[PDB]
């Protein structure tokens, strides 16, 4: 292990670099004495965002921009962002500066900060997403994403895939008309779920991640011919492969298996090409009169990596 | 289009009053402006889902009769602070903002 | 090579393994009961639909169809219309015995070819129905979005939480609901083969048995397969300024040798998570995001 | 519990006929038919507005209730000459999926 992590460090400086796409470190890094706070409000919330997920356009890293929501001057002649409702609540975002980045968008993220009702009537409640859309005879509404959410529990963010809507707004600013967090509810009780900004650092915001043009210059059965980390047919064939003549059903199956050499100089220390996908399988046998149709996991190799 | 608004006067402190808005061919709301203050978005109605201001929060209404085509403003249990002109405003046919305006009524409460 | 040939041999233990079988088993296989293939026919085919996109050991599947109805009966049928849902209700008593064995249950059903559909694409959601007293009345579980007038295709739901009650309380098994999708202020016009008329609604049952019951995170520090800290200071141990934050992250590594035998082992990485970096060039900001950077557990393959 | 029946005689070919069921006791219903010779068949049911129609009787009979007289309804329209036999109301056991209350029924016989 001693000259085990010294190599990790090396090969995580190029990991780095090479998902920067940086041919060398940046040289006129200015100093930390005095970084905006809303350059560090952008790093909390693709943080804070990465933290709740826990529970070759992938490699390259992503430039993360949020889009707050728009301040409300009420002495001016602008629609508010925000409008209420026993059983829904409005959201508009203003996105009109990055229609010119349009097309470089991969995600965007709907992040909303639900705050504690501690006197609230139902405990539990499922609240819908929904991307307003403009008719007659036509839907008024678009079905994102749902979430179960506590009403009395601890505040907490909220966030959403609305990556389709972002897109239609980027092309057609005539059908920006927001987003409306509504109650589940079966079919045509009040919301008793508060969000910050919107019922009263938590303000509802957008999170774009793009891919910029300069870094987009750059295992399944390609697998052509190879010797290096690449899977590699194998059928087995339960009476001639394994003299077995109790499996009534598959009578064999591609198992397959990952070999090769992986360089090193490797999306992920020394490489080794090992499995990444398996599927199950399901076979029927026999003991006694008895019949089983079990499911065995990990049978079935797929794709190959190297780590 | 056109903007007609009544129901403006003089109440005690502490009373009602129902103003009206009548519309011409949507998102409407309400403006106010006191004496020697600027203008405020008291009240909003859009997608019946409204939008009202801090300082009328658990006071005014908005509502609107999509027959009449009029915006109603309930405003009851009014204070010396709520005494201004009020003009009620509309939406531009697809922008996000108002354009269109009316004369709009006087208030003053005692 | 002939590590092919070992691959072989560690299938096969890998086999007897998951069933804990100490050796191979046998009846004639000229005449196996049409029955039993359509346990094997559901379960194969359930698992093609999610490849198309205690876990160790194998688990037996066990179907349950929808009762069969003889209208000269006093039984209440087991399907109830409704231009907007259908009510679907399975006998499950069968397995009360094995309640404390169920690992996983879906309910899968048929979605016929409505080609003289309203609308071509749909929104149903499925409900657990729940006997209420007075003022829920239904529960919800999972939705989909079915397209009315495509070929006929077969539709799975994870309804194990709402199978385990039923297996409970047999006073609480009331059916499923296959609701049409409203936005709370148009019918359902996917139809389902044994509900709007091989293909029958079916429960799979999954459970593992008892005797299959016995009855690498941050790593009881081991020197076999196994996660290690490894934490890097840009400052530190890469000598990069450019960075503002974060000052550093614990990346780890894994290491350790894992037994022979499955085919050959290394001790590599299985779940990997990203990280978030705040850095600047000129005067302007980049906070980017990059995959793949955090080891969080290690395995053998 | 009680269940009492009403409504059915001769209908002219190709005409309608509404029957009635009462609940005057303390709920899955439906209706059943007994053909001379032939034996039971479940007809129609209602239960959670919920329906159960047979195949001989779809887009044709019509159940429904009256959740506030408690009355089981069913439009017989467009009948046909095989619809004749003695119709039983039936309500559901308390808390099993039985039937358990029936009545004498009326006949119909359609010419
Ligand atoms: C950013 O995250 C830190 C958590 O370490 C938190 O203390 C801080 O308030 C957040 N916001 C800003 C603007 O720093
Ligand atoms: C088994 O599955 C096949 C599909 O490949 C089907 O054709 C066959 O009828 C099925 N057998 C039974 C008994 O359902």
């Amino acid at each position: 292990m001693d000259q085990f992590m010294r190599k990790r460090i090396e090969a995580i400086r190029g990991q780095i670099l090479s998902k920067l796409k940086l041919t060398s470190p940046p040289e006129d890094y200015p100093e930390p004495e005095e970084v905006p706070p809303e350059v560090i409000s952008i790093y909390n919330s693709t943080r804070d965002l990465l933290q709740e997920k826990a529970s070759d356009e992938e490699y390259y890293a992503k430039e993360v921009y949020k889009i707050d929501m728009p301040p409300f001057f009420p002495s001016e002649n602008a629609i508010p962002p925000t409008f209420y409702r026993p059983y829904f609540r409005i959201v508009r975002f203003d996105v009109s500066a990055m229609e010119k980045r349009a097309s470089n968008l991969v995600k965007a993220e709907f992040r909303v900060f639900r705050l504690q009702n501690p006197k609230a009537r139902v405990p539990e409640q499922r609240i819908e997403l929904y991307q307003i859309l403009k008719s007659l005879t036509s839907p008024t509404q678009r079905y994102i994403d749902s979430k179960v959410v506590k009403t009395r529990a601890e505040g907490e963010w909220l966030s959403f895939d609305v990556t389709d809507a972002v897109h239609e707004w980027l092309h057609h600013k005539d059908r920006n008309l927001g987003f409306k967090i509504s109650l589940h509810c079966p079919c045509c009780e009040e919301l008793e779920a508060r969000f910050a900004g919107i019922d009263g650092g938590k303000t509802p915001h957008l999170l774009l991640m793009l891919l910029p043009s300069y870094r987009l210059e750059s295992l399944d059965a390609y697998c052509n011919v190879q010797d290096n980390c690449c899977l590699r047919p194998l059928y087995i064939d339960f009476k001639r492969d394994l003299g077995w003549k109790w499996i009534h059903e598959p009578k064999g199956y591609n198992a397959n298996f990952c070999a090769g050499a992986c360089p090193y100089l490797n999306p992920e220390a020394s490489p080794c090409c090992v499995s990444q996908d398996l599927e199950p399988l399901t076979i029927l046998y026999y003991i006694g009169k008895t019949p089983k149709i079990e499911q065995l996991s990990n049978m079935i190799v797929k794709s190959c990596k190297c780590s | 289009v056109q903007l007609q608004e009544s129901g403006g006067g003089l109440v005690q402190a502490g009373g009602s009053l129902r103003l009206s808005c009548a519309a011409g061919t949507n998102i409407m709301g309400w403006y106010r402006q006191a004496p020697g203050k600027e203008r405020e978005l008291v009240a909003g109605i859009g997608y019946s889902s409204t939008y009202y201001a801090d300082s009328v929060k658990s006071r005014f209404t908005i509502s609107r009769d999509n027959a009449k085509n009029t915006v109603y403003l309930q405003m009851n249990s009014l204070k010396p602070e709520d005494t201004a002109v009020y003009y009620c405003a509309a939406q531009n046919r697809d922008g996000w903002y108002f354009y269109y305006w009316g004369q709009g009524t006087q208030v003053t409460v005692s």
